[PDB]
RNA sequence: AGAUGGUAAGGGCCCACGGUGGAUGCCUCGGCACCCGAGCCGAUGAAGGACGUGGCUACCUGCGAUAAGCCAGGGGG
RNA sequence: GGGGGGAACCUGGGGAACUGAAACAUCUCAGUACCCAGAGGAGAGGAAAGAGAAAUCGACUCCCUGAGUAGCGGCGAGCGA
RNA sequence: CUGUUGGGAAGCAGCGCCAGAGAGGGUGAAAGCCCCGUAGGCGAAAGGUGGGGGGAUAGGUGAGGGUACCCGAGUACCCCGUGGUUCGUGGAGCCAUGGGGGAAUCUGGGCGGACCACCGCCUAAGGCUAAGUACUCCGGGUGACCGAUAGCGCACCAGUACCGUGAGGGAAAGGUGAAAAGAACCCCGGGAGGGGAGUGAAAUAGAGCCUGAAACCGUGGGCUUACAAGCAGUCACGGCCCCGAGGGGUUGUGGCGUGCCUAUUGAAGCAUGAGCCGGCGACUCACGGUCGUGGGCGAGCUUAAGCCGUUGAGGCGGAGGCGUAGGGAAACCGAGUCCGAACAGGGCGCAGCGGCCGCAAAGUCCGCGGCCGUGGACCCGAAACCGGGC
RNA sequence: GCUGGGGCUAGGAGUGAAAAGCUAACCGAGCCCGGAGAUAGCUGGUUCUCCCCGAAAUGACUUUAGGGUCAGCCUCAGGCG
RNA sequence: GGAUGACCCCAGGCGGUAGGGGAGCGUUCCCGAUGCCGAUGAAGGCCGACCCGCGAGGGCGGCUGGAGGUAAGGGAAGUGC
RNA sequence: ACCCGGUGAAAUUGAACUGGCCGUGAAGAUGCGGCCUACCCGUGGCAGGACGAAAAGACCCCGUGGAGCUUUACUGCAGCC
């Protein structure tokens, strides 16, 4: 297999559209951009997303609930992620906030929360907090919650 | 710095290629800044002169026509072969070109 | 550059698991006292976002 | 998945070697390239030659038909622009250390 | 009676050759970008100039009435 | 000892407008352009009357990230630790 | 090295050789071995540097106990006016300070976002401090960079000519040939210019010089044209001329026939633009996003800066990011959750294929393409506004 | 009164027996360079070929009306059938 | 039909502005290339009533030119007036 | 002004092989229809036409364009109290 055999597959490199070069491409003179108007000028139109002709926009007309936050920003607070009981079924022996990081399935800087979607395996689980079900399906199924403070 | 120039004023030398490939010749002149050597009765030149005090009855001279330096070789005293040049330090130590096929000196 | 969160879309709207859009309905700001009670009631709740709606404040959202 | 490919495609073509040491190559490209002869590379195919020492790099890379490389340096490109593959087994252990 | 051809002052199309003009290809003394290296000069008068300076010298370079240069070390041949 | 010069770079003292906000004043552009002073091969900063929640860290500078997060905002356009 | 073609060998052919050097440039064409180089090595009396090595010097270093002397003042601190911070007066702290008032020395003071308490952090009102960082006038290396309308404004005697009172503006302009062998001498001519002669492989390579397009001007030839009506062609036939049951050129007659572009409801239009020709001339790039698509891995995918290596070699680096759970303004609960008294109702959510194997896949990374956002964002054009100068 | 020479006053500024006159051959705000590629919902221009499909000039709203957002109408890919 | 885009056969569609989509041509540059074409003549220019291609184009021939050019397959854009 | 010798511009210019009528046509036709008329090419003259040339209408309107000016428009600043 050689230099010259090297080729992407099909469709894994497609040219690109070349507009405003003669009639026969079927893209020459407006370039696709139809004639006058703000969108055809260099420049084009404002925000699409937001922007509706000068009236009020759908958005900020309709109304803004809840706490926004304060200056000096984000109170510090304890945060935490469930990990379903199907997702432990992977490990045998320990579970703990470390190994669940290090699996990728525990982000760091959250506190471990066992959650019940799934089945309970007889292991030793330690973490923050459990579910009323998780707690439920893991004693009944012999396994051994452990909170952390 | 300076050009380097292989051969020199008068040693002798094999012309080794273009019209005049095979002469032997001595170096008559060299010209560093053309790097360009002539060579004794090597690529003859018919030069017209006008009627003048210098050349009355005027007509047509001859001139040695310079040659690149490159397609000239010097042919060494000892061996008579044409060589590339080599340096050999002396106990001077001066330096000097000597003959790359034998030792011999090139002056 | 990277692209700015629209701070006015992130305060009224939420992208569902999904990804509609919901918002509060709206109505009942004020000038409520003579709405009956099956109104003010009604629009107490969030709404669907048109699609069409949606899928332009989505866009504003990139990083939800 | 790359370099491993490449180096499969040559083992599968039988122009992949792998060589245990090599002989009287002290740096001279002349001493390679009797060495080069005596296991099959006559220079009529060129070759990738990959190898910790210095000493047998040296002495193949002024040739046309070789291209050489330390083990840590093989790539995809050189493989496939090559048409043999030549390894002392010290490469080899690398590449498949790097390949695992 | 009838009927039809040779006129070219000049013009038009085509072909050949030229003139004009300086495209195109090739070329590169130059430019550009990045990376590395290096980074202050000046009253001991800088940067930057003026005028000079060659046997003959318009200009450029170099140089300063010791004026395309003076002395000394090193390099080179 | 100073004075004057130096392409960018740097600090400090001053400091716009077009423009954007599909008009405009707050806002933006932007502490940008520009003027001035000063340095120097860099300049600035630097050895906690710090950070900010950890019973923690440990001068400063510079890069990645944190994060378009927190927030700020005619809660608009936008701005942004 | 030799032979050969050739003006010329480096081409072709024969037989060799070097290589830690087959980077590259030259040489009359295309050269590893002719030249300059290249790999690998070597080199400073003098000046400069010297962050590395060595040495010196300055400088550095205790423990209880007592005392309560000192510990940076128009300062802290509070109020007023402001700036800085993400903070636009906000619940507005902090840092800074123009005005007023105005302390204390560790049992002192500042701080942890008004304030208070508690619990902690830190020691203001004196100074210095390498390195890691920015830049590129200068030197060098290197280009999926330009190649004379490009690339710097300038390849060339250019910040010049020229323009402007001035600040300031600001060009054009490269190429004989391998070698000048740059055309002695004769002829016509005042000269310019040419014609011979000569040089050269070549002179429509002759210096007004490589190539030498097109518009434009001419000479010569073929066909045609002075009763004809025209977007200039087209179809047909016939005549003549040319190359040789065919073609080509030309055009008499007959048929048909309203330029191009632009903009418009609608143009041949008496609506725009264009004298003709050559060259320059307008949908891109970064970063984010969204879909699509080619692959890799898949409850996981992926690294950034940096570090090591290379000198057109790759690797390391898991910090971080996206995904794996949602619902709720939030506390919070969680395959649920929110509203609710509700075990009500509702909103928003939750649930592969084949034979343990393979296959597919969430997702995610990279490439490619479309479109979007931010940038001047397809190119060209104002009138104006502002700064500093003249 | 006219005039030579030497001087001073300038850009929101001068100067003006007043005309918005004149301030270096266009002054209801001089010229140069810079911000700067200001902005231009306007006008113009937008370059090779073949093949398939193929609109709109409406409705709502709009400091909107020769500009937009959504919808209608065109096209592509996937699914349904 | 044959198995697969080999090509044959039958049938049907194929006016087109804005505009969607598809497939190609050609220009500069990179890998291919220490290769290959090249003074028995590179590129470029001027002819051509010939060959291939729907076309954009690509061949081949003659003349000019006098030293460069560059494949199959891929890659990237200052790419077509 | 005209003729002969000398020197020798300009705007403008899609190309032109550039007649009249009555009609037709985007509504004022050398260019379309039907007719009429008309051999080729100039020189001096005239100005009816080529909606002749020049100048991207200065009037008018449109642009959420500009600028000068005004005031018991809004908002600020100098200045003064
Ligand atoms: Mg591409
Ligand atoms: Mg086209
Ligand atoms: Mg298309
Ligand atoms: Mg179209
Ligand atoms: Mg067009
Ligand atoms: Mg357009
Ligand atoms: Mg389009
Ligand atoms: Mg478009
Ligand atoms: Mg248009
Ligand atoms: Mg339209
Ligand atoms: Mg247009
Ligand atoms: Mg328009
Ligand atoms: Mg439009
Ligand atoms: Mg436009
Ligand atoms: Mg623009
Ligand atoms: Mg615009
Ligand atoms: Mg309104
Ligand atoms: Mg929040
Ligand atoms: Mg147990
Ligand atoms: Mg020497
Ligand atoms: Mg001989
Ligand atoms: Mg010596
Ligand atoms: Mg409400
Ligand atoms: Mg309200
Ligand atoms: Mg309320
Ligand atoms: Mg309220
Ligand atoms: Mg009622
Ligand atoms: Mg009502
Ligand atoms: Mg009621
Ligand atoms: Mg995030
Ligand atoms: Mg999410
Ligand atoms: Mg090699
Ligand atoms: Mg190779
Ligand atoms: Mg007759
Ligand atoms: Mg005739
Ligand atoms: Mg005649
Ligand atoms: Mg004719
Ligand atoms: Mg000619
Ligand atoms: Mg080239
Ligand atoms: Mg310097
Ligand atoms: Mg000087
Ligand atoms: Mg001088
Ligand atoms: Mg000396
Ligand atoms: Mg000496
Ligand atoms: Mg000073
Ligand atoms: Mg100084
Ligand atoms: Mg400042
Ligand atoms: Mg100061
Ligand atoms: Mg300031
Ligand atoms: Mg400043
Ligand atoms: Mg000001
Ligand atoms: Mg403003
Ligand atoms: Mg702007
Ligand atoms: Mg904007
Ligand atoms: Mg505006
Ligand atoms: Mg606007
Ligand atoms: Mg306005
Ligand atoms: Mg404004
Ligand atoms: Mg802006
Ligand atoms: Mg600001
Ligand atoms: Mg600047
Ligand atoms: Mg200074
Ligand atoms: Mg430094
Ligand atoms: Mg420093
Ligand atoms: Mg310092
Ligand atoms: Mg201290
Ligand atoms: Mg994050
Ligand atoms: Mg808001
Ligand atoms: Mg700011
Ligand atoms: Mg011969
Ligand atoms: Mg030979
Ligand atoms: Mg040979
Ligand atoms: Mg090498
Ligand atoms: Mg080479
Ligand atoms: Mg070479
Ligand atoms: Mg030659
Ligand atoms: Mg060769
Ligand atoms: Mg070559
Ligand atoms: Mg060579
Ligand atoms: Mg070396
Ligand atoms: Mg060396
Ligand atoms: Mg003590
Ligand atoms: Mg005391
Ligand atoms: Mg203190
Ligand atoms: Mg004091
Ligand atoms: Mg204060
Ligand atoms: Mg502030
Ligand atoms: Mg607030
Ligand atoms: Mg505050
Ligand atoms: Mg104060
Ligand atoms: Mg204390
Ligand atoms: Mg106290
Ligand atoms: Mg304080
Ligand atoms: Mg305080
Ligand atoms: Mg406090
Ligand atoms: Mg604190
Ligand atoms: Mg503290
Ligand atoms: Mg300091
Ligand atoms: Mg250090
Ligand atoms: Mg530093
Ligand atoms: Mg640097
Ligand atoms: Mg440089
Ligand atoms: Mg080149
Ligand atoms: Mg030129
Ligand atoms: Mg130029
Ligand atoms: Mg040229
Ligand atoms: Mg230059
Ligand atoms: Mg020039
Ligand atoms: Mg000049
Ligand atoms: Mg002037
Ligand atoms: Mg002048
Ligand atoms: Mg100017
Ligand atoms: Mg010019
Ligand atoms: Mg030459
Ligand atoms: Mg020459
Ligand atoms: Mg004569
Ligand atoms: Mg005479
Ligand atoms: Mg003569
Ligand atoms: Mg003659
Ligand atoms: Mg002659
Ligand atoms: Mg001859
Ligand atoms: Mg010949
Ligand atoms: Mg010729
Ligand atoms: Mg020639
Ligand atoms: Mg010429
Ligand atoms: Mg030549
Ligand atoms: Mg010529
Ligand atoms: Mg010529
Ligand atoms: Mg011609
Ligand atoms: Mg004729
Ligand atoms: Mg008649
Ligand atoms: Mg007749
Ligand atoms: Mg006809
Ligand atoms: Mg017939
Ligand atoms: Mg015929
Ligand atoms: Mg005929
Ligand atoms: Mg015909
Ligand atoms: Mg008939
Ligand atoms: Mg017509
Ligand atoms: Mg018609
Ligand atoms: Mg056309
Ligand atoms: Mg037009
Ligand atoms: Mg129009
Ligand atoms: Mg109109
Ligand atoms: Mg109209
Ligand atoms: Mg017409
Ligand atoms: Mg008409
Ligand atoms: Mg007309
Ligand atoms: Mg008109
Ligand atoms: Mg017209
Ligand atoms: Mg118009
Ligand atoms: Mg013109
Ligand atoms: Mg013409
Ligand atoms: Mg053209
Ligand atoms: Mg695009
Ligand atoms: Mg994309
Ligand atoms: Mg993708
Ligand atoms: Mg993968
Ligand atoms: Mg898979
Ligand atoms: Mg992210
Ligand atoms: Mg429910
Ligand atoms: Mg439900
Ligand atoms: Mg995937
Ligand atoms: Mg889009
Ligand atoms: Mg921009
Ligand atoms: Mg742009
Ligand atoms: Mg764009
Ligand atoms: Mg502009
Ligand atoms: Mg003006
Ligand atoms: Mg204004
Ligand atoms: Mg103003
Ligand atoms: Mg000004
Ligand atoms: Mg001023
Ligand atoms: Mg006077
Ligand atoms: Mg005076
Ligand atoms: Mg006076
Ligand atoms: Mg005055
Ligand atoms: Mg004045
Ligand atoms: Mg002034
Ligand atoms: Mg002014
Ligand atoms: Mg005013
Ligand atoms: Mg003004
Ligand atoms: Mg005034
Ligand atoms: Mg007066
Ligand atoms: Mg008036
Ligand atoms: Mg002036
Ligand atoms: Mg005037
Ligand atoms: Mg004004
Ligand atoms: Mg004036
Ligand atoms: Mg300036
Ligand atoms: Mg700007
Ligand atoms: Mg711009
Ligand atoms: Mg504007
Ligand atoms: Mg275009
Ligand atoms: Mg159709
Ligand atoms: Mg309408
Ligand atoms: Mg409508
Ligand atoms: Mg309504
Ligand atoms: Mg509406
Ligand atoms: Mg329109
Ligand atoms: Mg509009
Ligand atoms: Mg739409
Ligand atoms: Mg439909
Ligand atoms: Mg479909
Ligand atoms: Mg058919
Ligand atoms: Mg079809
Ligand atoms: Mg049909
Ligand atoms: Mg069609
Ligand atoms: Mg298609
Ligand atoms: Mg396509
Ligand atoms: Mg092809
Ligand atoms: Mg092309
Ligand atoms: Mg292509
Ligand atoms: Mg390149
Ligand atoms: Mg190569
Ligand atoms: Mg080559
Ligand atoms: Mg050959
Ligand atoms: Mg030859
Ligand atoms: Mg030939
Ligand atoms: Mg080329
Ligand atoms: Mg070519
Ligand atoms: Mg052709
Ligand atoms: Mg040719
Ligand atoms: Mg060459
Ligand atoms: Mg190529
Ligand atoms: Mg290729
Ligand atoms: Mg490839
Ligand atoms: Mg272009
Ligand atoms: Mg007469
Ligand atoms: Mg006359
Ligand atoms: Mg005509
Ligand atoms: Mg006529
Ligand atoms: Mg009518
Ligand atoms: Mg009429
Ligand atoms: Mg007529
Ligand atoms: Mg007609
Ligand atoms: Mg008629
Ligand atoms: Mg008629
Ligand atoms: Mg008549
Ligand atoms: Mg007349
Ligand atoms: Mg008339
Ligand atoms: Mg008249
Ligand atoms: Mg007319
Ligand atoms: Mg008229
Ligand atoms: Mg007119
Ligand atoms: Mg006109
Ligand atoms: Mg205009
Ligand atoms: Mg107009
Ligand atoms: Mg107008
Ligand atoms: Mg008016
Ligand atoms: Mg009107
Ligand atoms: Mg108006
Ligand atoms: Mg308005
Ligand atoms: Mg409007
Ligand atoms: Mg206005
Ligand atoms: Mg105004
Ligand atoms: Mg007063
Ligand atoms: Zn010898």
């Amino acid at each position: 297999m050689k230099l010259s055999d090297l080729r992407p597959n099909p469709g894994a490199n497609k040219r690109r559209k070349r507009v405003g070069r003669g009639p026969g491409s079927g893209h020459g003179k407006t370039a696709t951009r139809g004639h006058k108007g703000q969108k055809s000028r260099s420049g084009g139109l404002k925000d699409p997303r937001r922007f509706e002709g000068g009236r009020s926009t759908t958005l900020m007309r309709l109304p803004k609930r809840g706490m926004q936050g304060q200056v000096p920003g984000e109170i510090k607070r304890p945060r935490y992620q469930g990990v379903n009981l199907k997702d432990l079924a992977r490990f045998e022996g320990e579970v703990t906030p470390e190994l669940l990081v290090r699996a990728g399935l525990l982000k760091k800087g959250y506190r471990l929360k066992i959650l019940g979607e799934g089945e309970a395996k007889p292991l030793k689980v330690v973490a923050h907090a459990f579910s009323k079900s998780a707690l439920e399906k893991l004693k009944a199924a012999g396994g051994e919650p452990v909170l952390l403070e | 710095m300076r050009v380097k120039m292989h051969v020199k004023k008068g040693d002798t030398v094999l012309v080794a290629s273009g019209k005049y490939k095979g002469r032997v010749g001595k170096v008559k002149e060299v010209l560093p800044k053309k790097y360009a050597v002539i060579v004794e009765g090597v690529n003859i030149v018919k030069k017209a002169v006008r009627v003048s005090p210098k050349y009355p009855q005027g007509g047509f001279i001859e001139k040695e026509a310079p040659l690149h330096a490159s397609k000239v070789r010097p042919i060494c005293p000892a061996c008579g072969k044409p060589t590339r040049v080599r340096k050999k330090f002396l106990e001077n130590g001066k330096k000097i070109r000597v003959c790359a096929k034998c030792g011999g000196a090139l002056d | 550059p990277k692209m700015k969160t629209h701070k006015g879309a992130k305060k009224r709207v939420k992208i569902t698991a999904s990804g509609k859009v919901v918002a509060m309905k709206t109505g009942k700001r004020h000038l409520n006292w003579q709405k009956s009670g099956k109104e003010i009631r009604q629009k107490g709740r969030k709404f669907v976002l048109a699609k069409p709606e949606a899928e332009r404040i989505k866009l504003l959202l990139p990083y939800e | 998945k790359g370099l491993a490919m490449a180096v499969a495609d040559r083992a599968r073509e039988g122009k992949l070697l792998l060589v245990e040491a090599f002989a009287g190559v002290n740096g001279k490209t002349k001493e390679f390239l009797a060495w080069a002869k005596e296991a099959g590379l006559d220079g009529s195919e060129s070759v990738l030659l990959v190898t910790g020492n210095e000493l047998v790099r040296r002495a193949a890379r002024n040739l046309p038909w070789v291209v050489t490389l330390a083990p840590e340096g093989l790539n995809v490109y050189d493989i496939v622009r090559t048409e043999r593959l030549v390894m002392d087994l010290d490469a080899w252990e690398v590449f498949q250390n790097r390949i695992g």
